């Protein structure tokens, strides 16, 4: 119940965390955290605004050593990708991880899928799946005024 | 190999823009042709009296 | 191992002259000493392997989607490379079936455009039997490209479009029963078609230049 | 003088613009075929899967029973 | 619209009216499973109606997997007969259909975010826990799993009419949120 309340409060104040970021702190697994979250939302007769991909951008890119420019680039990529429906029905966290990966690979500071998965708590397979959907549309998602040393025109 | 991919997709967007412009042109041309048919029918109606 | 860089440099130095004559290519060959590219101690195996690689690269550059200037430059490159070989069994340029139509129409355009130098070079290559007419460009186991916008829209196309448009305006002016004003049933014509296509093309070229300009 | 001239000029204009539209649509079809080729490149895939048991099951992984020879 | 949900599962319960020795049924049945260290019921499977029955020592049997009410009733009667042939005084008392799970496809992608935004009091959309929107319909007590692919799964109904009316109520909302 305490873990569910903490998750609800974090979601409400506008700095939502992921269930995996509360499980890593609490002594229970994600399943019970989610069950108690739903039970509390049902009992309290309250609701929480749906999480957006931009909410996990700042924390994910601050845990990583990415600069602020790469953070803004990833946020813009993810927002445009969700607007363009390139990732239909996929969790916002996977989309955020894919945007962070592409922004890091295109920028001077490069990060592999493993580190991004550990930071965001997303399996590298999910990162690849969410990255291939937005792979062909890499350039138009980037900010127009974006400096880089590794061309956005070529990426893994 | 993303270089040719991006070149091709940008050409694709440009040519979709050209098709959109030409399709608007065609739609307005067809509307004009319908107006032509209507008014020529009306005008020719003045000499079968 | 750097052969592609040499080929690209030679093609760039040929195109910067904006010429199709074989004289410029011969002058560039003599100045760069490109004929010595095969010079150097190397046994027959690696020698013929390098010749195969050079011929394949030159043929690849000779085919689309490269510009006409680059294609003709690659044609002269193929001619020079094949004619100047250290291998007794001169290596042959691998020609695929799917690419034969493109090469034949390119030769037809070259001869039509009075570019007899390139046409004669290609004819000499064919007569000498320098082509291995394979099934695919490469054995299977286990830049200055050309854009579609120029094919779509160019000077002559837009000139014809605006001529048609102004003739259309004139016949509208003369059709109406009264010379003062045209009929109210025909006023939907758009004058921004030329402006719209100009905007699209200028945006496309702006994107192209800000792309090829590094950050 | 008579909108018939308007009709003739107009459908000839429609014919030329329709030829342009058809050419552009053929270019678009070629581009989309190229894109399909590229995705199948992304979805494409060895020699080792054949070596001794060229024919092999995808559920058990065993080839055909040995010939009488 | 003209599309209607197709029932995928029907869960029903019956009272056999006599206590059972699950060990004997497991040892003498044709397709029974009995693992007291994993569950406290005998799991029997049959082919003609393609249903699974859990038989409990108290005599209450739960039949699932049937695709129609008549099929579920026939399967339950088949299980009752099978238990009867094993030397038990099993009858067919208090047959009740407890759940009706059906699936359908509206055949157009749906914007779940907008749906949850405008139906916050009913829908619960948590992409982290489940990639589908859970809509708790109130007029009939039915729960709808609605996915971006357009597939809609209705569950929790006791009658087919409940599922049909729930889908009729939900279809306009999905059409209004047609992605």
């Amino acid at each position: 119940i305490a873990s569910a309340c903490l998750y609800i409060a974090c979601r409400q104040e506008g700095v939502p965390r992921t269930f995996k970021e509360i499980c890593a702190v609490s002594r229970i697994s994600k399943k019970e955290i989610g069950r108690c979250f739903k039970l509390i939302l049902k009992a309290l007769e309250t609701s929480v605004d749906l999480i957006t991909t931009g909410d996990f951008m700042s924390r994910f890119c601050s845990n990583l050593c990415l600069p602020k420019q790469v953070q803004m680039a990833a946020t813009h990529i993810a927002r445009k990708a969700v607007e363009l429906d390139l990732v239909p029905g996929r969790s916002p966290i996977s989309v955020a991880a894919a945007a962070i990966y592409m922004a890091s690979q295109a920028s001077a500071e490069k990060r592999t899928q493993k580190e991004i998965g550990d930071i965001a708590g997303v399996a590298d397979v999910t990162i690849r799946q969410s990255y291939r959907l937005i792979y062909p549309r890499a350039p138009d998602l980037f900010p127009t005024d974006f400096k880089f040393d590794t061309p956005v025109d070529k990426l893994p | 190999m993303l270089s040719r991919l991006q070149e091709l997709r940008k050409e694709e967007e440009t040519l979709l823009r050209l098709k959109a412009a030409l399709h608007d042109q065609l739609n307005r041309l067809k509307v004009e042709e319908l107006a032509l048919q209507s008014m020529i029918s009306s005008r020719r109606g003045d000499e079968m009296l | 191992p750097g052969l592609q860089t040499d080929c690209e440099a030679l093609l760039s130095r040929f195109q910067e002259t904006d010429s199709v004559r074989f004289e410029d290519f011969t002058e560039l060959w003599r100045n760069m000493k490109f004929g010595t590219i095969f010079c150097g101690r190397m046994r027959n195996l690696e020698k013929n392997m390098f010749t195969k690689e050079a011929l394949a690269l030159a043929w690849r550059y000779f085919l689309p989607p490269y510009t006409f200037q680059i294609r003709v430059g690659a044609l002269y490159l193929l001619y020079g490379l094949y004619n100047t070989q250290l291998c007794q069994p001169k290596q042959k340029i691998r020609v695929a079936l799917k690419d034969w139509d493109e090469v034949l129409k390119f030769q037809q355009d070259l001869v039509n455009a009075q570019h007899f130098d390139a046409a004669y070079i290609f004819r000499k290559l064919r007569l000498d039997r320098a082509f291995h007419f394979t099934a695919m460009p490469k054995l299977l186991s286990y830049k200055d490209p050309s854009d579609r916008v120029m094919k779509l829209i160019t000077s002559d196309v837009l000139e014809e479009m605006l001529n048609v448009h102004d003739h259309y305006q004139n016949m509208k002016h003369v059709i109406s029963v009264d010379k003062s004003k045209p009929d109210k049933a025909l006023s939907l014509i758009k004058d921004d078609f030329f402006d719209n296509i100009k905007n699209i093309v200028l945006e496309h070229q702006q994107w192209h230049k800000d792309r090829k300009n590094p950050s | 003088e008579d909108p018939e001239t308007c009709l003739q000029l107009n459908m000839v204009y429609q014919e030329v613009i329709q030829e342009k539209l058809a050419e552009a649509n053929l270019l678009l079809a070629q581009n989309r075929e190229q894109q399909e080729e590229l995705m199948r490149d992304l979805a494409g895939s060895y020699m080792g899967h054949f070596m001794k048991p060229y024919f092999k099951d995808k559920v058990t992984g065993v080839g055909p029973p040995a010939n009488e020879d | 619209s003209g599309i209607v949900p197709q029932l995928q599962n029907i869960v029903s319960t019956v009272n056999l009216g006599c206590k059972l020795d699950l060990k004997t049924i497991a040892l003498r049945a044709r397709n029974a499973e009995y693992n007291p260290k994993r569950f406290a019921a005998v799991i029997m499977r049959i082919r003609e109606p393609r249903t699974t029955a859990l038989i409990f020592s108290s005599g209450k049997m739960v039949c699932t997997g049937a695709k129609s009410e008549e099929q579920s009733r026939l399967a339950a009667r088949k299980y009752a007969r099978v238990v009867q042939k094993l030397g038990f005084p099993a009858k067919f008392l208090d047959f009740k259909i407890q759940n009706m799970v059906g699936s359908c496809d509206v055949k157009f992608p749906i914007r779940l975010e907008g749906l949850v935004l405008t139906h916050q009091q009913f829908s619960s959309y948590e992409p982290e826990l489940f990639p589908g929107l859970i809509y708790r319909m109130i007029k009939p007590r039915i729960v709808l799993l609605i996915f971006v692919s357009g597939k809609v799964v209705l569950t929790g109904a006791k009658v087919r009419a409940e599922i049909y009316e729930a889908f009729e109520n939900i279809y306009p909302i999905l059409k209004g949120f047609r992605k």
